[PDB]
């Protein structure tokens, strides 16, 4: 009758930790197959009914929104990994659950959770010291130009893909697109656009900002496209004749007043048209559509105008032209007007495309894709994005380590050999920590269809002989030196992954009870 | 595929490697369970007479043909 | 949140469940393959009913809630722009490749390895099509054989009784809106309309624009030969609003005064028409009896009650502008056309405005006539693939023999090349061969013949009799060798079929988990 809980759910002890360990594996299973470039995809549907298909561990975890709190901790650790690195969310979530899986039977055998944390904190620090030891700085290897090595990195990431034959052409432009930016590199600054039809060689490398230019209204044979120093207007105003937004419905009882009302409704479009010309905007780029009449206005005034621009391309032009977005047109002045050296309409692929070039704030560019279908350009959009990240990270940090699970097997060797010389309960735990590192190369083999048993066993033998960089080759079903293959990753990224992985496992292992306030 | 399985090999990749070895090579290609892998069968001292494989296909096909020609079974008393 | 009652399906069972969803859409559509394809009955949500065997129309109306099926439906939006007719060939080939893949998953092969083999076999097949292809109009632009290809296309539709006439207009239409040398034919410039009555033999080509709108008065001149057309938003009369005027006349003191002001606006604007030099005045709204009485005295034809998008197309076709008010008129804003006629239809009072150019144009409309609206509807799509058949031949006159001849020849090349790939993709290449046979094996089934006997009989004929490929006589004609039957499909179409099919199989194979939250 007088009950202590009264509907309050709560449990503690070994059953609580084992319960949280199984929930952590459920989150890894949702992103276990997405590991690698050739990883399997995941389909997610929301209440709207639209499906999202992608193998991005960061985007997948944001969409699941699991209610279990131990899972919320892993998902939150991925967000800190994005701000810290921007990638490695699948490795952190997949590797953190592997530490929990290996210490699961020892927890059941009565080993205290606190003793497990002392091993993770110890083995992690020993691993970080080994990463900085094995990590090599590569700036002028054999006096080779850095553009040459950076192309070998992007070619290997794009090898065995849809652009496999023309990977060299895509390799040059990817490096050139990254070289076009300033010192403060950024992935969001570069855009990638798609153009249906045509061969892969016809893919253009735009220097400035561009957009699809869905504008298909009248006003042809006029509007001289070329400009040497135009003033680019950034607006979201609709200049349609009968606009859904702007109208004038004035009911009167006089014929003479209707002539002014029909003209006054026309004056709203004309006054807005004149305010654009009043400030001297040579290029009018609007978010909303524009009517046929407004096209004839600027066509007569020696000015260009084309609406139906997405919001992203405008804001990407905001950082490029050096102006600002102005929804209105009355206060349009030089403080929001842009500048560029060459603005010209190009007919790449038959469709009209507008682009700027040589702007003062030209901190962006655009990559046009040419292929036989849309999915070839959608896969190539992200496939080249991976190569852009590889080229970016090599410029930022020159200290790197062999990818493809090569470092995970050396740390598995060092920590396993170090655990042997550690008397106490830390021996089996540091050894379990070592064996947990082998899940990264094991899934790269499973996700690639290869036999993980034969490769991981052959790979462990090569590491015992002295191979400090051998790992998994996604293309050929064999062991290959990822360091010689220019498959590199930064040393700090691998450090922050183990730190975030160990911190996540320790936080879950340090938990004993889950309390729930009924409210 | 069954021999490669019992010998500790991949049933598909092992059979696949033999078909390419047979198109390019000859009957010498096969499975050697003693060493656990593909090797020259004639050199590994593993050989059988021709009647075994011939009588196997003959008696097997005639049995499969008999099962194919059976439409129904009827009991008597 | 909303993890409870969340639908989930993962593992190898999910891949077989996704394949089962695609096969349901392929088995549904493989029966409608070929000219003898079985139709499909559509029950509209509003109670309407129709019948058709078009692959694109089946996918558009097919309401499928499964996510894997929706992706297969999205492929139609990309395929109809290139081929138009045989969207069934992609769905049937995609479902065939997925069915054969199910035999490979049991063998223990990864889905990505299966997709790697199909992509390798597709390049083998696509390379084979480039060899056995043949040209029609190589190095010269001609109209004789090009018209004959479209005549066999419309024969697959209900309009087969009048397939010979529409092919000539289809060639002049595409040649008018764009040049064969330019190799850029736009469907946006091409429009198709029609009305009940008459027959399909009365299909005509109007170089310009046609809109179902009548003149301001039957006493107007029925011929505006001069190229001066005004396109205003209001009529040349006292200005009125868009909905209702509601003039306030208290007594006769206001009537005689407002009538003078109104009559002044009648004479001022009606006489302004000849000031700017415009003969025809097209207006969004109608004219009053006082206005038409003055238009007749001046010989000034005008159109009434023209629609919103109709006013836009008349400006584009005639080369004018949408004048907002009479004060903005000028010599530049007048449209151009060679002859404007009012064409009625028997005893019906449609009287659509026919704006002729009397010369070669850049935009052409296609007017269809018949005794039923749904047959006119199916007749409209019958030209859309014909435009693609003409557009595909213009982009590349090279073509491959249809009727299943190409699929059977590629299957032999894919089978032989599979011996040269020592890797687990070999089983997928052989699966690509068997999947290619499903298109021709489906045609013989839809015609009422033994599929496998007709399939293999054409194989040995393609290997023993002669090297040129031979198709299936699904129309019950004399014999095989469809080159004699003049059944030839485009090369770009067959390449897009195998390409879009391999892409659709690749996308479904690399997917291994679907997630969606349910109602809480």
């Amino acid at each position: 009758v007088i009950l202590l809980k009264e509907g309050t759910d709560s449990s503690q002890g070994i059953p609580q930790l084992v319960s949280n360990i199984s929930a952590c594996q459920v989150i890894a299973e949702a992103v276990r197959t997405t590991l690698g470039p050739r990883g399997m995809d995941k389909l997610i549907v929301d209440g709207r009914g639209k499906a999202t298909i992608s193998n991005d561990g960061a985007t997948i975890l944001k969409l699941l929104d699991v209610v279990h709190p131990a899972a919320k901790t892993l998902v939150d650790i991925a967000k800190s990994q994005d701000a810290e690195v921007g990638d490695g969310t699948t490795s952190v979530t997949l590797l953190a659950a592997e530490f929990l899986k290996q210490v699961k039977p020892y927890v059941e055998e009565g080993l205290h959770p606190q003793i497990i944390i002392r091993a993770f904190r110890t083995a992690t620090q020993l691993a970080v010291n080994k990463i900085k030891e094995i990590a090599v700085t590569v700036k002028k290897a054999d006096k080779v130009e850095q553009r040459k090595l950076l192309e070998k990195c992007a070619m290997t990431a794009l090898s065995s893909k849809l652009i496999s034959q023309q990977k060299a052409f895509f390799a040059k432009m990817v490096v050139d697109a990254v070289m076009m930016l300033d010192d403060l590199l950024q992935l969001k600054m570069i855009g990638i656009k798609k153009v249906q039809g045509g061969a892969l060689e016809d893919s253009q490398l735009v220097a400035g900002v561009a957009f699809k230019k869905t504008f298909s209204y009248a006003g042809f044979e006029m509007q001289p496209k070329k400009y040497h120093n135009p003033k680019i207007a950034l607006l979201n105003v609709e200049l349609e004749l009968k606009a859904e937004k702007d109208n004038a419905e004035i009911r009167v009882h006089t014929v003479e007043d209707y002539q002014a009302i029909v003209d006054a409704e026309w004056n709203i479009l004309y006054d807005k048209l004149e305010k654009i010309h009043h400030s001297g905007a040579k290029v009018v780029s609007s978010k909303l559509p524009i009517g046929d009449v407004a096209t004839q206005y600027f066509a007569d005034r020696d000015m260009f105008c084309a609406g139906r621009v997405p919001e992203e391309d405008l804001k990407r032009t905001m950082m490029a032209c050096g102006g600002s977005i102005q929804t209105s047109v009355n206060a349009l002045s030089a403080d929001v007007l842009g500048r560029c050296q060459v603005f010209e309409e190009t007919q790449i692929g038959g469709e009209r495309y507008n682009f700027f070039t040589g702007c003062p704030k030209a901190k962006t560019c655009t990559f046009i894709l040419r292929g036989g279908a849309e999915q070839f350009m959608e896969e190539t959009e992200r496939s080249l994005h991976d190569a852009i990240m590889i080229v970016r990270r090599a410029i930022k940090n020159d200290s790197v380590v062999a990818g493809g699970g090569a470092i995970e097997m050396e740390l598995s060797k060092y920590l396993r050999d170090y655990s042997r010389t550690i008397p106490g309960k830390q021996q089996l735990l540091i050894g379990a920590y070592a064996k947990a590192l082998e899940i990264i190369p094991r899934q790269l083999c499973d996700n690639a269809g290869f036999d993980a048993t034969n490769i991981l066993n052959k790979l462990r033998a090569r590491h015992a002989q002295g191979g400090t960089w051998y790992g998994v080759d996604i293309n050929n079903e064999d062991i290959a030196d990822n360091f010689e293959a220019f498959v590199w990753e930064p040393a700090m990224v691998r450090i922050n992954a183990l730190t975030a992985a160990s911190e996540a496992a320790c936080l879950i292992v340090s938990v004993d009870e889950t309390i729930k306030n009924p409210r | 595929s069954t021999l490669a399985e019992n010998a500790g090999l991949n049933p598909i990749s092992t059979v696949t490697e033999l078909r390419n070895r047979h198109a390019q090579g000859e009957k010498t290609a096969g499975i050697n369970v003693r060493k656990g892998g593909i090797s020259n069968i004639l050199e590994e001292l593993v050989v059988q007479p021709l009647l075994v494989s011939v009588s196997a296909l003959t008696l097997a096909t005639e049995t499969v043909r008999s099962i194919l020609k059976i439409d129904d079974v009827v009991n008597t008393r | 949140k909303d993890q409870d009652r969340k639908s989930r399906l993962m593992g190898l069972e999910a891949l077989k469940s996704h394949i089962m969803a695609a096969k349901a859409v392929a088995n549904t559509m493989r029966t409608s393959l070929g000219p003898n394809g079985l139709d499909k009955m559509m029950v509209d949500k509003d109670g309407d009913v129709t019948v058709t065997n078009d692959g694109a129309t089946i996918l558009s109306m097919m309401d499928v809630d499964h996510q894997i099926a929706k992706l297969m439906v999205e492929l139609s939006k990309s395929q109809d722009d290139e081929i138009g007719d045989g969207t069934t060939g992609v769905v049937v080939l995609a479902g065939a490749l997925l069915e054969e893949a199910e035999q490979l998953l049991d063998r223990g092969i990864h889905p990505i390895r299966i997709a790697d083999g199909y992509e390798q076999a597709a390049r083998v097949a696509i390379e084979h099509l480039d060899k056995i292809s043949d040209s029609v109009l190589v190095d010269i632009k001609d109209t004789e054989p090009l018209i004959q290809t479209a005549k066999t296309t419309l024969g697959s539709k209900v309009v087969n009784s009048c397939h010979r006439q529409m092919a000539e207009i289809a060639v002049n239409a595409v040649l008018t809106v764009a040049d064969m040398e330019r190799r850029d034919v736009d469907f946006e410039l091409i429009k198709v309309e029609g009305k009940v009555g008459g027959r399909l033999e009365d299909t005509k080509l109007i170089k310009g624009v046609i809109v179902d709108k009548d003149f301001s008065h039957p006493q107007m001149p029925k011929k505006v030969e001069d190229a001066k057309i005004a396109i205003l938003t209001c009529p040349f009369e006292p200005p009125k609003p868009k909905t209702k005027h509601k003039l306030d006349v208290t007594s006769v003191e206001d009537y005689k005064a407002l009538q003078k002001y109104e009559k002044e606006k009648f004479e001022e604007m009606i006489q302004q028409i000849k000031e700017t030099g415009a003969n025809l005045a097209i207006c969004q709204w109608g004219f009053d009896d006082e206005a038409n009485h003055l238009l007749l005295q001046n010989n000034l034809p005008a159109v009434r009650w023209v629609g919103g998008p109709e006013i836009e197309l008349i400006a584009i076709a005639t080369g004018g502008r949408i004048v907002p008010r009479f004060s903005e008129l000028t010599a530049e804003k007048l449209g151009f056309a060679g002859l404007v006629q009012e064409i009625s239809f028997g005893t019906t009072k449609d009287k659509m405005l026919v704006i002729e150019q009397c010369k070669n144009s850049r935009a052409v409309t296609i007017f269809i006539r018949g005794g039923n609206k749904m047959i006119i509807e199916e007749a409209k799509r019958s030209l859309h693939d014909a435009l693609c058949v003409i557009r595909n031949l213009i982009r590349d006159n090279r073509v491959v023999y249809g009727g299943g001849a190409a699929e059977i020849s590629c299957a032999l090349a894919v089978s032989q090349e599979a011996d040269k790939c020592p890797t687990l993709e070999q089983y997928a290449m052989r699966a690509f061969a068997d999947a290619l046979e499903v298109i021709p094996m489906a045609l013989s089934e839809n015609s009422g013949m033994n599929p496998i006997q007709t399939m293999t009989e054409v194989r040995a004929r393609q290997v023993k009799e002669m090297n040129p490929a031979l198709g299936i006589d699904c129309l019950h004609k004399g014999t095989n060798d469809m080159k004699q039957q003049h059944v030839i499909e485009t090369l770009i179409g067959k390449k897009q079929q195998i390409s879009l099919a391999t892409q659709m199989v690749r996308m479904i194979l690399k997917i291994d988990d679907i997630r969606k939250p349910g109602e809480s």
